């Protein structure tokens, strides 16, 4: 049905299954908490993580502004 | 025969597959008559395009392993499948050197003998046989050339097949939009890998938005937006997670500044240098990530969505383009990166 | 130092997406931060193994696969990561041994 | 069967599908599995009136052991693995600590040996949880079950009852507008079942208003007593969160009826501030009961509803016109600016 | 005739987007060299490099929608 | 020039296929001056020289291919053509030799 004729690189599937480990507003909440938690830190790795979180926090702020401007009725 | 008969007109066959001889009976009785219908049926169920009948002929004029697939008697996919006794592998890499054996529109292809089949299947790798490779090429051809299988006759057949189901819906949609616009909309939908299969919602969207918009681009964008949950399930992976490469407002405005809706075409021609710079910025931000998985999708403003897609169709034929309206709710859109200017 | 809470799962999910969406370096950074804060977690190291494999860092992937092999019991995908990482560095014979061990264990 | 000369052998997609795991073909169905589904569908229809389609039930062995998925038009909309195999409870709390220990609900799982003692304490079985998910899907996605064909079938079913009413309402408004109005009505959990009053309101107001929003607001106002009974379980007492005049005027200032969309697009900061004020006044609604309703001016009612649909999907929005008399409107708090 | 076809078969020896920056690398390699034959080759390559730049500009201006 | 040489071969073959033959001649001469081992370039440029009417050089190149690659009978048509461009009896001898080989 869903073109299930290709095994799709069994080794790659085993890799993805090993790597393989939701909500609506819990995500934005965790983003803000993690970014403010990591801002207090001092490690360079935690600094890169905090900058990545700020990046996603503001790309989300831009998409929230776009979603707010667009609307239906 | 007679030299007074005018021409004995005959229509060209829609789909033809010409393979070499010495497999007329060497290949026969191993699928080739059930596998083809199986793959066609699966692709139709995935898409909904009414594919035509397939004519299979064995020609001795060519070599031993040459197969060609032609749409309306013009070859569109040729290849010499090696092939006679060497089965192909699509994930051949230095791993195939790790298991040392002798080693196309498909992925990286390398051919191995049938004596190696047992030990390599102990490793559980790809073992495309003749039927499998032929049907893989057939499926790729049908997927990339499905727009040529959607005519006025095909759409009329689809409408007539659903007359018993939804009579008044069909009568309303026919009075709202003509056959030409409807078929063009279906072709544009299939060109974006959007399934026709769910015809009820498509007809309802056609009825709802055909009275308001007459331009084909806007109407097909509205019909795409009418399939929010289908698009969400088709492209999002994981749970309520949708990878995104959202565009900056400046880039969207620059693209929108040259819609050029002059002759009901609305071609997007801004400047070759400017489009080169924008494509360079997209390449620098997005990256390549071709070897990677999860099918990230580009999300941009609806009014220019199609205009963006054909801008990046040349390089990133994979990466889909989606509209903000096309996204349903309860989705955690994760921005992988903004395309800056 | 610091804390984990449900937050540790967030780092996993974002990291997982970063790995699956061609951002190996970002996934590596997220999972390295997670382990530097909370090292006790195990799924994060599973994700970072594949992230390191896709990032082309053979030695780091080999070291992480060695840790998981010495702490994760049998049937783990820890013998693919070793095979892939080491075959990127050379030493094809041990990669062959890891692959044969994986095939022998998967028969169960 | 499909030969290589047959064109496609077209087949229509099933509207509603439920795929559950195998090993419950004969292990399950002990209770109904074929009567419970029709029972819950019939009850939900009587509550709403939407002509839900037929339900196709199939047992697939390719999945796990307790995985059930509900899909609308071959697109999955609600998937879940029930761990009963271990019945579940929806009122789980710290009370479960003083008892044998272990969607959108407090979902904890308990064994069947506790069933007696938990029934002493005072139960969703496999059928109950499956029908609960089915009911949630049908209620939250009923708009997708109202097409032109469905409305035409409803009209044809009532031809014997009210012929002239149907003939007049058809000549006054078209099928497309009527179906859109019915979908908008169902989107607010307003029952279609009482079709007589709906058709009379359509006849009365279809000649005066052509905008869909205003016409459906008038049709809502035609159901004063139904709305009053549905939202006021007490004795003519209706909890309210009435809006200030300033906020209503600010919302109305951006109706934007340009392309028969009528989109409410204010400044994002302005909508954020108004939503913050509403949240500060109303509260979180988690510990609030009795289903309080927001009451606002009719002309902007829907515009307010879609403004607060993102956060307070529960809290309904009502029009002043929709309010019949003999109602004691109790203001729980005014939304100040 | 058949003899002419045999001549062409004697003269006879990847596809699609294989045509990439290999041309540009070769053109810059031969630009450095002082050989006259490589200079003529480089000028021919520059000619094709700019006829291709013109056709890419024409395709960008036309495109389709 | 391991792959690039194939690009040069393809360009020369296409130029030969499209009436110029001068561009094919220069490209294949550059190819032989860089990589002389790939005799396919000389094989194409022989026909290119035949179509260019430069049989004096074509005879020398055909002699090189005849004395170094006797795996091709076609090496006896070009020589004949070359001498027919300039010697009809020797052309007949070369054609009869090709007939003996085919």
């Amino acid at each position: 049905h869903l073109e299930r004729l290709y095994p799709t690189a069994q080794s790659k599937r085993s890799l993805w299954d090993f790597a393989s480990p939701h909500r609506a507003q819990d995500y934005r909440r965790e983003l803000d908490t993690l970014q403010s938690l990591l801002t207090t830190s001092q490690s360079s790795e935690l600094q890169a993580a905090a900058a990545l979180l700020k990046c996603q926090q503001d790309d989300d702020r831009l998409l929230q502004i776009i979603l707010n401007l667009l609307h239906k009725v | 025969g007679r030299l007074g008969e005018q021409e004995a007109f005959a229509m060209t066959v829609p789909l033809l597959i010409d393979v070499d001889s010495s497999q007329q009976e060497a290949l026969e009785a191993i699928a080739l008559n059930d596998e083809l219908v199986r793959v066609r049926r699966a692709l139709y169920l995935d898409l909904g395009v009414p594919f035509p009948g397939i004519h299979l002929r064995f020609n001795e004029g060519m070599g031993e392993g040459e197969y060609l697939i032609s749409l309306q008697e013009v070859p569109v996919a040729r290849g010499e499948l090696a092939g006679y006794l060497l089965v192909r592998e699509s994930v051949s890499q230095l791993e195939l050197l790790g298991i040392p054996y002798e080693k196309l529109p498909d992925q990286e292809t390398f051919w191995v003998s049938v004596e190696y089949e047992e030990r390599l299947e102990k490793s559980q790798l790809e073992f495309f046989s003749h039927s499998q490779v032929l049907t893989w090429h057939l499926s790729h051809v049908l997927r990339e050339y499905a727009e040529d299988f959607i005519g006025i006759q095909e759409t009329r057949y689809l409408l007539e097949q659903m007359e018993g189901g939804y009579g008044e819906l069909i009568k309303e949609v026919q009075r709202i939009v003509p056959l030409q616009r409807m078929t063009e909309i279906l072709q544009r939908l299939v060109g974006e890998d959007i399934s026709i299969r769910n015809m009820r919602s498509i007809l309802e969207a056609m009825v709802e938005w055909g009275q308001k918009e007459k331009d084909v681009v806007q109407l097909t964008e509205y019909i795409r937006s009418s399939l929010k949950r289908y698009i969400c399930y088709k492209y999002a992976n994981g749970n309520n997670i949708l990878p995104a490469y959202l565009f900056d407002q400046e880039v969207e405005e620059k693209i929108r500044s040259r819609v050029r809706q002059t002759s009901a075409g609305s071609y997007l021609a801004l400047d070759p240098a400017v489009t080169e710079s924008l494509l360079e910025q997209v390449r620098k931000t997005i990256g390549d990530l071709s070897q990677i998985q999860s099918k990230p999708v580009l999300i941009v403003s609806m009014d220019i969505r199609r205009y963006v897609r054909k801008l990046i169709e040349s390089e990133y034929y994979g990466l889909p383009v989606l509209s903000y309206q096309e996204l349903t709710q309860q989705i955690n859109i994760q921005p992988l990166g903004r395309v800056c200017l | 130092i610091t804390l984990t809470k449900r937050q540790q799962e967030f780092l996993l999910l974002n990291g997982w997406l970063q790995l699956q969406c061609g951002h190996a370096e970002r996934a590596c950074i997220l999972l390295d931060a997670l382990l530097t804060l909370n090292p006790e977690h195990l799924a994060g190291r599973r994700c970072r193994l594949v992230a390191l494999l896709n990032n082309n860092q053979g030695e780091r992937a080999e070291k992480e696969a060695q840790w998981l092999i010495s702490h994760d019991p049998l049937q783990a995908g820890n013998w693919l990561c070793l095979s892939r990482a080491q075959q990127l560095n050379g030493d094809l014979d041990k990669a062959r041994h890891a692959y044969q061990h994986y095939l022998e264990l998967k028969d169960h």
